[PDB]
RNA sequence: CGCUACUACCGAUUGGAUGGUUUAGUGAGGCCCUCGGAUCGGCCCCGCCGGGGUGCCCUGGCGGAGCGCUGA
RNA sequence: UGGUGACUCUAGAUAACCUCGGGCCGAUCGCACGCCCGGCGGCGACGACCCAUUCGAACGUCUGCCCUAUCAACUUUCGAUGGUAGUCGCCGUGCCUACCAUGGUGACCACGGGUGACGGGGAAUCAGGGUUCGAUUCCGGAGAGGGAGCCUGAGAAACGGCUACCACAUCCAAGGAAGGCAGCAGGCGCGCAAAU
RNA sequence: AAACUGCGAAUGGCUCAUUAAAUCAGUUAUGGUUCCUUUGGUCGCUCGACUUGGAUAACUGUGGUAAUUCU
C-alpha cells in the first residue's frame, strides 16, 4: 500500500458494527474523526439498521444532507460521519433524540432521551495541555480542545459539557466510591463501582470494578469512563441497568418471557 | 519554401509560395527574434523589415 | 540514487542477507552541501511532509554567543582553523556542526565599551582618536557614575580571550548544522575550550 | 585520564564557564554533575554522582530515556570498549515431544564506566532504549555479583 | 564364455547451451554543484501637445537602449 | 504553571537571528433582509501559520520458521564489531565519511546450498498423540519483461506517469513516430488440466 | 458544451517470480519523527485601500508533416 486505505470490507468490519454476511463485499468506512474507525458507528449503520428510516444507500443521503439531523448540536452534512459514545444525536422535526450507551452486551443499543437531557453530555478528559501564552488546555477523548478548565480537573476526570456554549457546567472526580462504567475489550457495557486501582510502573495500571449485585471485574486504565458519583447515575441508564446476565439468568428470562406472552 | 505573413495592427494573415532561391538569401543564415529588411519580395515590398 | 537502507549489509553473525525489495522514497539520500564561505547562497528543497529545508552552500556572517556576560551580537565569518573529523576538510574552506573558526571582534567589543566602559583592544602606543567614548563618559549624573562603579568594581576576563582581543580574531565554535536550517550560528569558545583546541592547533600546525 | 580524542567531552544540559566575582579558590573548580532518577525503582548509584567520566548514552548521566522491557542476563565477554555482551539461557517447548529444549541467544548491550566493578560470570539486569549502534539497543542498570569473589 | 533388450556409470570430442559471482576497462540517462545568458519586462534625456497649480513636475509612443541598473 | 516511573518536556525571563529559491497575521464567493445618524448588523462557502485529534505509514524490542555435514568454521582497511566527531535523512543508527581497538557468530548447527517456499487466520484425515496441504475471496508483504534513475504530490522509486539498456515487437514516402492485459472479455503457445 | 483553476488517480483489481529470523504472527515503544481530509482551539495579542499590476486559456484567423490524445 502506498498510501492511505479508503475501502473496508464487510468481514473485515468490527462486530459491534452489527452487520451481515450475504448483502454487499463492502462495508461503511467512517470518515476521519473524533472517534477512532473500530470504536465509532456510522450515520448510514444507525439509520439504515437500527431506526429502519432508510432502506438503501441514497434515501440515507437524502435524509443526510435534506438539512433533518442535528450532530451534537451542529448539522452534519456526512453520510458516514464517525459517531462514538454518548453522542447526542436529535430530530428536530418528530421531536426525538437518541443517547448512544453500551448496553448489557457488546453493542450500541438505541435510547431515547428527553431534550431536556440531551441538551449536555459527559464526557471524558485525555491529558492536560499548556497553551502559548500560559492558558491551560483539556484534551477530550472526542477531540475537544476547551480553554481555561476548572484547576481541579485532573488525567481521568469526566466533566459535563452543555452543547450550546461548549463551556464546563459540572465535574465527577476520579475516586473510589464512584459510578464507572467500561469502554472497550471483554467487559463493555457492566456499571459498576470502582473500588481498588493497582498501580504498575512502566505499564498499565489494572483497576478493580464491583457490580452493584455482587459481580467483580478488573480492567484497564485506559477501559474506564466515569459516570457517577456514588450510586446515582448522572445520565439515564439503559435497560438492565448494565448488570451482565449470565446464559443461565438469561434463559431462564427469555422462558418466563415466552410462557408469560404465549 | 513557404513564407506566412502576419499583420499584427489589424492581425489579418495570409501565406505567399516564394519558389526563388535569389529571393530568399537574405534570409538565410539567422536566427529568432530579428530584424532582416524585406527588400527582395517585391516591387510593393519596399522598405519592410520584418 | 543515494540509499539509506539497513540492507546492503551484513548481519550480526556476518552471513549476508538478499534484498527483496528495491530502494523506496523514505529511504532517501542527497549529496552533501558543502558549505563554502563567500557571498550568501541558500537553496531550498523539498522534503516529506511539503516542509523545506534551506541548503546553505555559502555564508558571511553569523549570530555568535559570547558567554561571559551572556551578548550575542551578528559576526562575520574569516577563516576556519580546525575540523575534528577530517583534515582536508580544513584545507577546503567548509563548515560543519562542532567546527573551529576564526571570527572578527568588533561589535563585542563595542558591547564591552558601551556596557562596561572599560577599553578593551587598543593596544598601546595608539589610544582613542575619534573622540565618541569620552563623548559618553561625560553629561552624566552622580547615581549614574555610581551604577557604573559598582558596575566595574568586577571587569576582568580570561587572558587569553584579552589576546585574542588585541589580535582582533575570537575563536569561535559552530552549534547549528547549516545544512538543515541554512544558518552557521554558535558560540565562541572560552575556558578549557581555548586551551585544549589552540593545544590542537599548535600540534597540527608544528 | 578524561579528554583522549580530538574533541572536547562535555554534558550539554550545564554551563561550565559560570563567571565568578573572584576566579580565584574556595567556591570554585568543583564541576556540577548532571544526573536523573531512571525511575521503575531503580536507585541511582554514587559512581554516576561523584564520578568524572563523560558519556551521552550513559542511563544515568547521558540523553537516553529508558521504557519497554526489562531484561536480565549473564555477562560472557569483555573485549569491544564500553558494551559488553550478555547470555540469555531460556527453555522451549514442543507440543509433539513434551520435553523441553535449552537456548542461548546473546547479544550485546551498553555499559557505562559507573560499573567497573564487572568480571566475567556476574548477573546484570537490562532495560530497553533506542538503537545506539548497529546491534546495541540495551543498557544495563544494575550490576549483581556471581559466587565467590570474597575478595 | 555365446545371443537379444534395458538401466545408469567411466570416457576422447579440453562438444554444445542456459543462469549467477567477479579482475580490468568502457559506460547511456537522470540527480547535485560550478558555469553558461539565446530570449523576454520596468524607470532618467531628444520630437508633439490639453493643462489645473502661480517658462517646471503629474499625463502617450516609437529610432538609437546611453548594452546604465535590475528581474525571470 | 502543569505532568510523567523517569527529560536536554511544556510554560517563563534575558541577548540576538529570522534565509530574496523569503512563515502566518483573509485585495475571495453566494442567500435572506435590514435597524439606528455615510457609518453599523444574521447564517454560510473557500483559504491559512501553529496545536491536539482521526486515517495511518515508517524504524526498533521479546519469542516462534522445511531439508541438508558428500557445507565445520564464517566475516574482516570493497564495514565485519564497538568508541569519538560530523554529512545526509522526517527522526536513533557504520546509513555514510576521517581517526582509533581487534573485535562479532559458531556443535545449543553459525556459515554455505536446495526448496515442486509468499507468511498467517485456516483445510483434509483423525480414539488418544499426530501426518499432509495452505497459488486461492479476510489480514500483511512483493512485482507489473528485468535491472537502474526521476518529476509532480501529504502520500509513488507509481509503470492504464516519465527517462536510457538489452530481449521481443507495430506503422512508414525510410526522414521518423509509437508500446508493455501477472485488470475485465478474448487469442496463440504450453499443456492431463480450467468459461461470455 | 468548451477551457482555465482546484481535487482524485498512491484507492480498487490480478498474480506468487523474489524472499528461510528476511516476510509474517502475538506482545511492546516513538520520552527517537512526518501525517491529505474531518473534528475542536487559535485566526484587532505584533507599535510599524469605496480594491493594485501584466500574461495566458476558451475564441477568431492562418499553416507544416504520410502519420499520434502531435503543435
Amino acid at each position: 500500500a502506498r498510501g492511505p486505505k479508503k475501502h473496508l470490507k464487510r468481514v473485515a468490519a468490527p462486530k459491534h458494527w452489527m452487520l451481515d454476511k450475504l448483502t454487499g463485499v463492502f462495508a461503511p468506512r467512517p470518515s476521519t474523526g473524533p472517534h477512532k474507525l473500530r470504536e465509532c458507528l456510522p450515520l448510514i449503520i444507525f439509520l439504515r439498521n437500527k431506526l429502519k428510516y432508510a432502506l438503501t444507500g441514497d434515501e440515507v443521503k437524502k435524509i443526510c444532507m435534506q438539512r433533518f439531523i442535528k450532530i451534537d448540536g451542529k448539522v452534519r452534512a456526512d453520510i458516514t460521519y464517525p459517531a462514538g459514545f454518548m453522542d447526542v444525536i436529535s430530530i428536530d422535526k418528530t421531536g426525538e433524540n437518541f443517547r448512544l450507551i453500551y448496553d448489557t452486551k457488546g453493542r450500541f443499543a438505541v435510547h431515547r432521551i428527553t431534550p431536556e437531557e440531551a441538551k449536555y453530555k459527559l464526557c471524558k478528559v485525555r491529558k492536560i495541555f499548556v497553551g502559548t501564552k500560559g492558558i491551560p488546555h483539556l484534551v477530550t477523548h472526542d477531540a475537544r480542545t476547551i480553554r481555561y478548565p476548572d484547576p481541579l480537573i485532573k488525567m481521568n476526570d469526566t466533566i459535563q459539557i452543555d452543547l450550546e456554549t461548549g463551556k464546563i457546567t459540572d465535574f465527577i472526580k476520579f475516586d473510589t466510591g464512584n459510578l464507572c462504567m467500561v469502554t472497550g475489550g471483554a467487559n463493555l457495557g457492566r456499571i459498576g463501582v470502582i473500588t481498588n486501582r493497582e498501580r504498575h510502573p512502566g505499564s498499565f495500571d489494572v483497576v478493580h470494578v464491583k457490580d452493584a449485585n455482587g459481580n467483580s471485574f478488573a480492567t484497564r486504565l485506559s477501559n474506564i469512563f466515569v459516570i457517577g458519583k456514588g450510586n446515582k447515575p448522572w445520565i439515564s441508564l439503559p435497560r438492565g441497568k448494565g448488570i451482565r446476565l449470565t446464559i443461565a439468568e438469561e434463559r431462564d428470562k427469555r422462558l418466563a418471557a415466552k410462557q408469560s406472552s404465549g | 519554401m513557404k513564407l506566412n505573413i502576419s499583420f499584427p495592427a489589424t492581425g489579418c494573415q495570409k501565406l505567399i509560395e516564394v519558389d526563388d532561391e535569389r529571393k530568399l538569401r537574405t534570409f538565410y543564415e539567422k536566427r529568432m527574434a530579428t530584424e532582416v529588411a524585406a527588400d527582395a519580395l517585391g516591387e510593393e515590398w519596399k522598405g519592410y523589415v520584418v | 540514487g543515494i540509499s539509506r537502507d539497513n540492507w546492503h549489509k551484513r548481519r550480526k553473525t556476518g552471513g549476508k542477507r538478499k534484498p527483496y525489495h528495491k530502494k523506496r522514497k523514505y529511504e532517501l539520500g542527497r549529496p552533501a552541501a558543502n558549505t563554502k564561505i563567500g557571498p550568501r547562497r541558500i537553496h531550498t528543497v523539498r522534503v516529506r511532509g511539503g516542509n523545506k529545508k534551506y541548503r546553505a552552500l555559502r555564508l558571511d556572517v553569523g549570530n555568535f554567543s559570547w558567554g561571559s556576560e551572556c551578548c550575542t551580537r551578528k559576526t562575520r565569518i574569516i577563516d576556519v582553523v580546525y575540523n575534528a573529523s577530517n583534515n582536508e576538510l580544513v584545507r577546503t574552506k567548509t563548515l560543519v556542526k562542532n567546527c573551529i573558526v576564526l571570527i572578527d571582534s568588533t561589535p563585542y567589543r563595542q558591547w564591552y565599551e558601551s556596557h562596561y566602559a572599560l577599553p578593551l583592544g587598543r593596544k598601546k602606543g595608539a589610544k582613542l582618536t575619534p573622540e565618541e567614548e569620552e563623548i559618553l563618559n561625560k553629561k552624566r549624573s552622580k547615581k549614574i557614575q555610581k551604577k557604573y562603579d559598582e558596575r566595574k568594581k568586577n571587569a576582568k576576563i580570561s587572558s587569553l580571550l584579552e589576546e585574542q582581543f588585541q589580535q582582533g580574531k575570537l575563536l569561535a565554535c559552530i552549534a547549528s548544522r547549516p545544512g538543515q536550517c541554512g544558518r552557521a550560528d554558535g558560540y565562541v569558545l572560552e575556558g578549557k575550550e581555548l586551551e585544549f583546541y589552540l593545544r590542537k592547533i599548535k600540534a597540527r600546525k608544528g | 585520564d578524561i579528554q583522549t580524542e580530538r574533541a572536547y567531552q562535555k554534558q550539554p544540559t550545564i554551563f561550565q564557564n559560570k563567571k565568578r566575582v573572584l576566579l580565584g579558590e574556595t567556591g570554585k573548580e568543583k564541576l556540577p554533575r548532571y544526573y536523573k532518577n531512571i525511575g521503575l525503582g531503580f536507585k541511582t548509584p554514587k559512581e554516576a554522582i561523584e564520578g568524572t567520566y563523560i558519556d551521552k548514552k550513559c542511563p544515568f548521566t547521558g540523553n537516553v530515556s529508558i521504557r519497554g522491557r526489562i531484561l536480565s542476563g549473564v555477562v560472557t565477554k569483555m573485549k569491544m570498549q564500553r558494551t559488553i555482551v550478555i547470555r540469555r539461557d531460556y527453555l522451549h517447548y514442543i507440543r509433539k515431544y513434551n520435553r523441553f529444549e535449552k537456548r542461548h541467544k546473546n547479544m550485546s548491550v551498553h555499559l557505562s564506566p559507573c560499573f567497573r566493578d564487572v568480571q566475567i560470570g556476574d548477573i546484570v539486569t537490562v532495560g530497553e532504549c533506542r538503537p545506539l549502534s548497529k546491534t546495541v539497543r540495551f543498557n544495563v542498570l544494575k550490576v549483581t555479583k556471581a559466587a565467590g569473589t570474597k575478595k
